[PDB]
């Protein structure tokens, strides 16, 4: 799309297990996203002719 | 193992299968490699500059050295998850020493 | 009071096999193949030329 | 199995053979069996997220 | 035999053929090899580093050399039951000089 607004999300942390006995306690890991954002620029080419030249 | 540019591992990784078959009745049954060993042994290249593993092309993985089976992980280097990397890059034996299973699994 | 089952016994908790000598109604799992390396294997009486003795 | 109940026999001594003479007292020989046993461990992994993360 | 590092024993091993062959005179009929021998022979290399004989694997026992038969078993460097090792890792010469039998056997 035109403008800075196109933007592609990005994994920045996963899930990682722990090790546990009987009745210790459970814990929890991460998990965490970032996005990189991009904009858009215009290229452009003309010719002119006299009616002549055509 | 040796950390300089170009160096040959061949003699190195025939010192392990020696330092596990010299003992008893150690049948070595395979590698475990880190993915970044594959780089080493594709680089290596002899004393008039020419590559000692030709073969080995860019995104390979090398799944066999000298006719012994071997898998690849960076779990053997262990720079994974919170580990720190160890600097191992391959692990050599016995795989019949090591048994393994799971008791029970949990799912989602 | 939760009922553990591995030993020693986890702080807090209470062994479901606690009672005296019920440690041996635990179940064991033995391997049928053993850890058992191969001897060596004599060469002599096929290296020799046989003789009758 | 879960437990410290796994269990690998292990031979430990074998049989050595002797020389002796015409009448020589014949000897007894070394077997035995020693084991290794093994235990479960429990690797767990989770992830909590608020009911707006939801 | 020479304990030094990816040495080569090829030398060594005419030499005692050589030995048996003109410094007696008698025929050569085979080797008795010690396993730990075959990683001597498949480390060995040149002056520039490669291997001399590469098409030894990892996890073979030699079999042959030089076209003479060989035979394999730890039994050639004596750490067999309670005996230490003496440090022989072959025997070869005129197998025919050495005669055998059983004069009696007493089963199980």
């Amino acid at each position: 799309i035109i403008g800075d607004g196109n933007v592609v999300p990005v994994l920045t942390k996963r899930p990682s297990a722990s090790i546990i006995g009987e009745l210790q306690n459970k814990v929890d890991s991460e998990l965490e996203v970032g996005a990189k954002n991009f904009k858009t620029i215009k290229a452009e080419v003309g010719l002119e002719f006299s009616l002549e030249t055509i | 193992l040796p950390l300089t540019a170009g160096v040959d591992i061949d003699p190195f990784l025939w010192e392990g299968y020696n330092t596990v078959t010299e003992a008893a009745g150690n049948n070595f049954s395979g590698f475990a490699f880190d993915p970044r060993l594959t780089y080493v042994l594709a680089t290596a290249r002899d004393s008039d500059g020419r590559r000692l593993n030709p073969d080995i092309n860019m995104g390979q993985t090398v799944t066999s050295y000298s006719g012994q089976p071997a898998i690849n992980s960076r779990t053997v280097g262990g720079d994974v998850d919170a580990g720190t990397d160890t600097g191992i890059r391959a692990i050599g034996g016995d795989w019949d020493a090591l048994r393994f299973g799971y008791a029970h699994q949990i799912g989602l | 009071a939760t009922k553990s089952v591995l030993q020693p016994p986890a702080a807090g908790s209470a062994s479901i096999v606690g009672g005296a000598g019920g440690t041996q109604l635990l179940p064991k799992n033995i391997s049928q193949e053993w850890w058992k390396k191969a001897t060596e294997q004599s060469i002599i009486p096929t290296l020799s030329k046989s003789t009758p003795v």
